[PDB]
């Protein structure tokens, strides 16, 4: 069994400047294509509390912040601020008259409505009119801020034990879908620790503690990338524009009947997301196992490269295609007619396995380094989670399990060079500055824009921005 | 030859290094010598202080270096050797040892770590490695908090074991059709006669056993004029999506009878868990990881309350015309041994909180001991083989990071 | 306080105003409600040359008489009187000149070997569609096929039980032959009785009862009327109109609806309706307004082509609850037809309520307890005309939930719902425990899954039977 | 009024192997049981809303406390229980300041499903609980049965059939197996009462406290042999126990006896009838 010990992927970060960590590189080189003069204009809805705070703590961020403990200081670092080290070489500024002010009767109101789903319903109707008049002209916001009370948050979002669907409504999801129209990305934060907010299930009890420099990281790299800003660029020594990674995903819609909607996750070397709609789907047992026909699987490549060409003005002379389920026949070759159709010479469907079993343990108490690659006759194992040389540490508790690769036949590129581009697209991060993540960027973004768009009703047409899904 | 000579040179310049003022930690082998790091010691506690500097050590026997006179020298450097620190940030010198006259040179070459700067001027005046460098040294460390500072993996790799056990087949699986359409509607009558067994499958009216089916009570459900003995390379073996799913189905229920001593099987649940043989009673199981015997207490019995019992999910998965069970070690939870809890996800997620590395490449272990035990003298059909073990490249430096990491006790097993 | 009611078992109405509760006896002494002179129902024949001849022979011995061999049951176990002077149908019986054919024992050994059942049933089913065809094209044009397969190829073709898994033959056979436009009857070649019908014994273990029944499918395939139910009123017709839903296993799994539309006489309009909608992960099926609407609407412009009159009273029965688009969509189709009178009646089938008397033998059949609303009604138990309870296991009631736009009493809509029971197309054995739009809805669905949405369908159900 | 009697007859006024007669069932009704209890609720019931989406995810928090019980209901973030939750260890699974103590009647006789659905799952749970001492509940199986005391052991439930005391083997010990005196709960709503229906059956283990491997096939070979004394005096034995478990929080009253207006001549069939001997329960 063959097994190498890939490098953790390189990184371009401007002026030529390259490195493995987007924290460190962007301190030493900044961001891939700065101008002169760039200014993040953020919009802030929440209550004269929260707006202040959050006013306190991104002026806390401007200034600097100290890392805890720099014993670690590679996964705790500081924040060198937003002056004459800024990482971002950016403006991160509330513009006058920008915030809209949530009232102490109306964070009250929701709070007491009795049916979950009507107090959901509710929170996001008044969302939405605040982010519309936001958006009224009174200024241009890049990027919205959510700042949440807390006790509102918890009536929000459901709680799950420390240890550890659709029965209730999701706030953020639900949100996220009515206010798609808005061309605004929205970020949801904790009003006291400043971090994201109603993407997980919150404990019950918010604890008092706190690593305000990586919070800082993290809030500013998710507002950098909502603006629409480049932060640094994948495979460097590949020439850029050549390869494109489309995702293929399905989603469930919960009314009429219950029928898969087919999406398509495209992103290029600079980490920017292309979201597309698809047909629906076929099914191959009691409405399970959702799939394309040749036709169909034509039609949505084919759509996702033209938009594609829209923004970028050339077509890519490379395509991967990403799915969590094996290609059928159909889809397989539904992508090669889109594709040679379009000239498109090269392309590798790649299968990517979430939840195999499979597994490789080494002796001790450390876990499997990140980047571990297994070839099982055809198959890859790869860790995209786990020890990490770069940190010194395993940033983990859970032990890891890795992700199985079954490229198709129908591949020009052999199993470790994908499984090696599969690496560097975990990279691609939205949420955090930490970048030991398990999935790939394409395939991610297709959980996140499912949960979404089935909120959506099938024909309405959709944004082709990520930014504005995440 | 390389290896002895190397480690002759390493401790030599060793010996230098703790006359030196500095801890040594050897980090693996070279072409002609050893890769290392040094670290500035407290002089009195002798603590480790956190400031690094990497060695490598390359050593020859009564050889000249290039263009070699009494004042100096010159030396060609090895790329893939610097390589190992490419990205680290730690500063790298050489230190060049020779058995005939006991000299030590060195350089710093950092530089040459990351370029092409590859002659290198050696001037035998103030080029000498000896104790007298503790200054210079000293200056050429890095602190280990420096941003962007890492310490690279082991470049001598270590061993992988793998979930994953061959399984080796008789040479003859028994066809048949059946008048039942499933194996479900055949129990009741399979229940009414004696000498019977379930390690069967019957699917789409079709029958597949490693038994013979007229030799037990299975005649009755079978069409016992059709049975036939098949080498069972074709039926496990073939694109027919029907074969290979009741091949997998059948390789399942025939672990399931060979286990039955140790395991039982939860339908619903997809699990391969340890039986209690007494309500509320604990019990071990005994096993061989490495060369030592080890006992795992497969049901644990909490006093009232709750048993927990070792579990495991099975997968039987086809590589390159070989058949393989994968062990998934997990755990199941009884409110007496036996009867279900019924809240056994609240409990599932409490142990699996804290399993950490160590805990779950000892349940890889025991599975795969009890799977390959049941088929030696413990009715046995099924031979399982361990799979030899997987050489990475690069190794996790779990013993620099024991002592730096502050988080390396939250990685134990407790 | 629960009002209670036993029903008398309800009266049929045979030839020459001949009244009776039993389709045996009464077809006895009056024969059948509209007979003609020189009626007759030509029988085709599908079998190898040992069933077809056999199958001959018992119609022979059919027509000369059987007798009972339980005379202390006389009712349950009658005996067949002949197609002589005593003829109940008042019919003959016969296989026209060139009406049968053959299979040959090399094509019966070529499907017995087929590996994979699947593909055995689907090669048995174009055999005998081919066979079917033909016959059809002779000049003989029979009324109804008796298919008789030898022991060994029913035993192949069935499972044995001592569903979408497997192929079923009877299913894909009913389905590809609909187009052919003849009723076919499949039958154990030893006891000429249904098969395929139910999973087979894994070892196969009254004939007169057996010549009863055989007849009167034959009969009821070909189109003629033994008897019709008599209403408890003489001033308008009411049609009772089954809706249910199947699922297709490829594409999507899309549900599809289906209605079930009978008559006072027992007959049977099929229709197939738009794709239903689901309540939860592609399971409940339900219909909108604007489809519940559609469907109605096509049942009654087909009620009316088939009879030249619109009825009065308009059934509706289901087996899951009226949503309430359902129930807005059949307003709106009957009143745009001026049709005043509709009842909407959901039939459950596994309620686990039940009443129990005191002694070894069964709650009567045709009690009925209200139960503030809902209908608990004994279709199955004791039944005094047979002087037992034709069964074993204990029966079970069922409960009927009539939905608020309902016109009629609940004790009435139960009776009826009871008399519905008596139509019955496949025994002569009265004490059966669905009605018959919803026992049809369940065989026509089965047959349906197996013929592309879109095509179209036969309307008259004998050819689903 | 005339023959009325003789309608169906066709007895003249012939063999009664002659077809078509049939001898009236004489007249006069006969009594019959329901297999329903009516319920009593508690004059209140306490509402509030919860952290937690389900009463799954509360479950590791509600064993975080002590004096837990089980007898609860939390779906869509709601929480509904016959007892105070603020008086238990429910209190960490609810907050605290929305604990409302309402009518029962509002919450069990509306037109909400989530309302009707939630009465239904705390009246099984509040059952489960107040019948803990004599019968267990299966998850996957949705039964309740006479759980085993000892292994291979068997024991009898005394109760009253009319007003004689009688005994079943509500486990039996045949020492392959051990069979279980089982039953389905359900909770209709008749008009604006609560009814728990009791549909009597059997559960088999190994040992008593051992599954059973495919009980399935063990179930199909007693039930076959079932038939109508069997099964009334079961549903007579349940509904002893449901009565007998308050004497808590909920109370079960017996319904009157269902007054038929006509009856089965079981006397005059256990003379003529060559079946009748199948009828009886062996
Ligand atoms: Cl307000
Ligand atoms: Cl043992
Ligand atoms: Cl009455
Ligand atoms: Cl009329
Ligand atoms: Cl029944
Ligand atoms: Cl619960
Ligand atoms: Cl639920």
């Amino acid at each position: 069994l063959k097994s190498r010990v890939f490098d953790e992927p390189m990184l371009e970060f401007g002026d030529g400047g390259q490195h493995l960590d987007p924290r460190q590189g962007l301190r030493e080189y900044g961001p891939l294509q700065p101008r002169s003069g760039d200014v993040v204009h953020v919009g802030v809805i929440g209550t004269e509390d929260t707006i202040a705070g959050f006013s306190e703590f991104l002026a806390e961020t401007a200034a600097g912040i100290d890392s805890d403990n720099k014993q670690l200081i590679n996964l705790n670092p500081d924040f060198p601020g937003l002056g004459n080290q800024n990482p971002f070489r950016c403006k991160f500024v509330i513009p006058d008259g920008a915030t809209a002010t949530i009232s102490r009767r109306q964070v009250t109101e929701i709070k007491q409505i009795g049916r979950h789903d009507e107090a959901v319903r509710r929170a996001v109707a008044l969302i939405a009119d605040q982010l519309s008049a936001l958006m009224e002209s009174s200024a241009k916001p890049d990027v919205i801020v959510l700042a949440l009370p807390v006790p509102l948050i918890e009536k929000l979002v459901n709680a799950k034990s420390e240890e550890i669907r659709d029965d209730t409504l999701n706030f953020r999801d639900l949100l996220k879908a009515k206010t798609l129209h808005l061309d605004v990305p929205t970020q949801i934060v904790w009003p006291d620790t400043w971090d994201d907010a109603a993407k997980i299930p919150r404990k019950v009890k918010r604890d008092s503690n706190q690593a305000k420099a990586t919070r800082a990281w993290n809030l500013l790299n998710a507002l950098f990338y909502k603006a629409g800003k480049v932060p640094w660029r994948l495979l460097p020594d590949q020439a850029e524009y050549r390869t494109s990674f489309l995702g293929i995903g399905f989603y469930r819609d919960l009314d009429g009947q219950q029928l898969w909607t087919s999406t398509a996750q495209m992103f290029d070397e600079r980490g920017r997301g292309l979201i597309l709609r698809g047909a629906r789907a076929q099914t191959e047992t009691k409405g399970r196992h959702p799939y394309l026909t040749a036709k169909d699987a034509d039609d949505l490549v084919t759509q996702s490269i033209a938009a594609y060409k829209a923004h970028h003005k050339h077509v890519p002379a490379r395509v991967v295609v990403l799915k969590t389920s094996r290609f059928r026949p159909e889809e397989a070759e539904g992508i090669d007619s889109a594709l040679s159709r379009l000239g498109i010479e090269l392309s590798d469907l790649v299968w990517v396995q979430e939840s195999s079993p499979i597994a490789v343990f080494r002796d001790g108490n450390y876990p499997i380094l990140r980047g571990t690659f297994v070839d099982l006759k055809g198959k890859g194992l790869l860790y995209t989670r786990g020890s990490v040389p770069y940190y010194g540490t395993y940033p983990g508790l859970r032990v890891p399990r890795p992700l199985l690769l079954v490229p198709h036949e129908n591949s020009d590129s052999a199993l470790a060079r994908l499984a090696e581009e599969v690496l560097a697209l975990t990279k691609v991060n939205w949420n955090t500055t930490q970048f030991d993540q398990k999935l790939p960027a394409p395939i991610k973004a297709a959980r996140e824009v499912g949960r979404i768009l089935k909120h959506i009703e099938y024909g309405v047409a959709i944004s082709p921005d990520f930014r504005k899904y995440t | 030859d390389s290896q002895v000579l190397g480690e002759l040179g390493e401790t030599a310049v060793k010996k230098i290094v703790l006359e030196t003022g500095f801890i040594y930690e050897h980090r693996g082998r070279l072409e002609a010598g050893t890769d290392g790091l040094i670290e500035l010691r407290d002089p009195k506690s002798g603590a480790p202080l956190g400031k690094l500097l990497a060695v490598q050590v390359k050593a020859t026997k009564e050889s000249q270096y290039l263009r070699e006179t009494d004042k100096g020298f010159e030396y060609l450097l090895r790329p893939a050797d610097l390589k190992l620190w490419r990205l680290s940030n730690i500063p790298v010198i050489i230190v060049l040892w020779r058995q005939s006259d006991g000299s030590a040179y060195w350089k710093d070459v950092t530089d040459s770590v990351r370029g092409e700067e590859r002659r290198l001027q050696f001037d035998k005046a103030a080029d000498v490695f000896d104790p007298g460098c503790a200054d210079r040294l000293g200056a050429l460390t890095v602190d280990r908090r420096k941003p962007g500072v890492f310490v690279p993996p082991l470049n001598g790799g270590e061993t992988a074991i793998i979930n994953l056990l061959r399984i080796k087949l008789p040479e003859e699986i028994f066809i048949a059709t059946s008048p039942f359409g499933s194996g479900r509607d055949a129990v009741p009558e399979l229940l009414k006669h004696s000498n019977t067994r379930f390690d069967w499958v019957i699917r789409k009216r079709r029958y597949v056993s490693f038994f013979d089916p007229r030799e037990y009570g299975t005649k009755a459900i079978v069409d016992v004029d059709q049975v036939e003995a098949i080498d069972s390379d074709i039926f496990a073996f073939n694109d027919d999506l029907d074969d290979t799913n009741d091949t997998m189905d059948l390789l399942r229920r025939t672990v399931e009878r060979q286990l039955s001593a140790q395991v039982s099987y939860l339908r619903k649940e997809r699990l391969f868990y340890f039986h209690a043989v007494a309500t509320n009673k604990s019990r071990s199981y005994r096993y061989l990881a490495n060369v030592k015997e080890t006992s795992a207490k497969v049901v644990s019995a909490y006093t009232n309350g709750y048993v927990r019992h070792h579990a495991a999910t099975f997968r039987f998965e086809r590589l390159a015309d070989e058949w393989f069970v994968v062990v998934d070690p997990t755990f199941y939870f009884t409110n007496d041994g036996f009867r279900p809890h019924r809240y056994p996800e609240a409990l599932l997620a409490g142990k699996k909180r804290l399993e950490r590395n160590a805990a779950v490449r000892g349940q890889v272990v025991m599975w795969q001991h009890l799977l390959v035990e049941s088929a030696s003298c413990n009715d046995v059909l099924l031979d399982f083989e361990n799979l030899p073990v997987i050489e990475l490249s690069r190794a996790v430096p779990e013993s620099s990071w024991t002592r730096t990491d502050p988080r390396a006790k939250e990685m134990e097993s407790r």
